[PDB]
């Protein structure tokens, strides 16, 4: 399990390999909703995948 | 392997060279020429990364262990004072430790014709002077600890009239971490 | 960090760039991703629409009371017919002679990006209606 | 597993912001009871050691009960100003560039017209750097 | 999201407001408050020192590889020795023909400020060399 | 407090900024000096 405690700039992430095979995105295969910024001047709204 | 010594190692010459598992003695050495690193290192890069000690010594010689200065009682006074008249008092929470002199301690005021002293009192007797002249002022006293619960008196033995008067001390305590 | 002087700087400093576009200019659309600058040359996205700066396209600079910035009014260009149906994703801008001056971005009308639109996606062969053109330098 | 310290620096790196080189902030305080009137020379302070100001006073702060006072404080020091606070119906807002404290510096906070009220407080914040004694 | 072509659009920008310093100029530091725009001529600010700016003040124009601005380096002043005592805390500049140009800020050595200073904290009587002072346009 | 004997009383809070703390006596008091200090803990996070 990756906690991100707080809501600070890094998002999490998970990536898996054994010894010498390569890596696995669990990223890549998970439903993820979104929070899209509105953009408006001033607005700024920091998330993301805790 | 029997009697058990090691032999002999010597070489002065600058012919390069290159040893792989040569064991011999463990203690101290010194050769001549460019030596070559045939060993690679991946089991169980150049042999000696005890350096390390260095960046270990960097995070030592810094570190929140010994005492910090950040500790000041800052007074603020308006209008002026009476001979005889208390002008500022605090509550020492942590034990505290005061420098020779009242070192680091400073004051500042407007009236460049001030003259006067002030006596530092804690409990029943006088721990500590000020003298004043110009609007300057010169401290002058020894050290003493102080301990939680014990409050720090000052006074002014005669009247004296100005606009502002700014008097701060500067103290020594030990780092801590609470919970 | 720095305030110019609004009469003696800021308007010199207006004009000292939308006056390129005296003898015109032309403008591109296309849809998304958008190049990293105007350096960049457009390698894969898809035209959307051609619209044609009418000549002079901005200018002289004004001041803006009650404001901290200047204002720059611009030229109106005539509804262009779309080629295919696209999403905008971003625009750039080529001079009368075809220079690329600077990369715009794309947006809903109350976005703040440059490129307002009534609706995000466009369909083929549907003439837009041109919002306004008036370029904006803080002071 | 050997070449330990390909991942043995990783976690050297992570305790790498020991207090060397770096500042703290250091908070100064006021306090103001019933009201005050015009030009008046309502709190100073003697600077005991180096610190820093950031620009316009950030981390600063006003409260009051009033909810309608007005008026502007200048954050003074000797014969210079170096900054002054806003106040409208209770709600402040700070204005000042970026200046220097020194020891042996003195700072000063005066009135400029009468104000009435229960009690107000006001706090500023600087950096100093952290020091050692041993 | 305007972004200046580099060559078509940032560099006429820069020219354009730094050229008219190739007559000289004058900078001064006044104690603050700041004036609230360079509109607002000087009521109760108290003089410190002054610079001059030999001619030329800017140019020529060149582009900073790797950023989003062209920096173009200018004169480089000589020492003065300060009008008065205190902490400096606000400056501005004027050209040969006296023209408030802009306003901006001054902080410590670190800072980010117009001018960068060793220590506000300046005595009558002792002047400090100009280290360098440069322009950037961001793109 | 009674003959100089101080005795707190309240539970555990928090104070965030924008607040002000605020000390309200009760009835008159004589003395010529009176000292009071509170104790609270602040996390160590560097301002840069």
């Amino acid at each position: 399990r990756s906690l991100k405690e707080g809501i600070g700039i890094t998002v999490s992430d998970l990536f898996v390999a054994t010894g010498n095979g390569g890596y696995q995105s669990i990223s890549q295969w998970e439903a993820t909703t979104f929070l899209y910024e509105t953009d408006a001047e001033g607005t700024s709204i920091d998330g993301g995948r805790q | 392997p029997d009697p058990r010594t090691y032999g002999a190692l010597t070489k002065t010459g600058s012919c390069s060279y290159a040893f792989q598992d040569f064991a011999r003695s463990n203690m101290a050495e010194t050769v001549t020429g460019a030596k070559w690193l045939v060993s690679n290192g991946r089991d169980i890069l150049n042999s000696h990364f005890e350096g390390i000690d260095n960046a270990l010594q960097t995070l030592q010689e810094y570190s929140p262990l010994g005492r910090s200065v950040a500790v000041d009682f800052g007074f603020s006074i308006i209008g002026g004072w009476s001979a005889d008249e208390t002008v500022g008092v605090h509550a020492v929470s942590h034990e505290t430790v005061i420098p020779s002199n009242m070192a680091g301690s400073i004051m500042v005021t407007d009236s460049s014709t001030l003259d006067g002293v002030l006596n530092v009192m804690v409990g029943t007797s006088v721990v500590g002077t000020v003298t004043i002249t110009d609007g300057a002022a010169v401290f002058a006293s020894s050290e003493f600890n102080l301990d939680p619960g014990q409050l720090v008196r000052i006074v002014s033995t005669s009247e004296g009239t100005f606009e502002y008067v700014g008097l701060t001390l500067v103290g020594h305590r030990q780092v801590v971490y609470v919970d | 960090a720095i305030r110019f002087h609004p009469t003696n700087a800021a308007l010199v400093a207006c004009n000292a760039v939308v006056d390129l576009f005296d003898a015109g200019g032309s403008i591109e659309v296309y849809t998304g991703p958008q190049p990293n600058d105007p350096t960049v040359a457009v390698s894969t996205q898809t035209l959307l629409v051609t619209f044609a700066i009418p000549a002079p396209g901005y200018g002289p600079a004004e001041l803006v009371p009650g404001q901290n910035y200047v204002r720059a009014p611009g030229a109106l260009p005539a509804v262009a017919v779309p080629g295919a149906s696209g999403v905008a994703a971003w625009a750039r801008v080529k001079n009368n002679a075809g220079d690329v001056i600077f990369d715009g971005d794309v947006g809903t009308s109350a976005s703040s990006a440059f490129v307002r639109l009534s609706t995000t996606n466009l369909t083929a062969g549907v003439g837009v209606s041109v919002t306004a053109s008036e370029y904006r330098q803080p002071t």
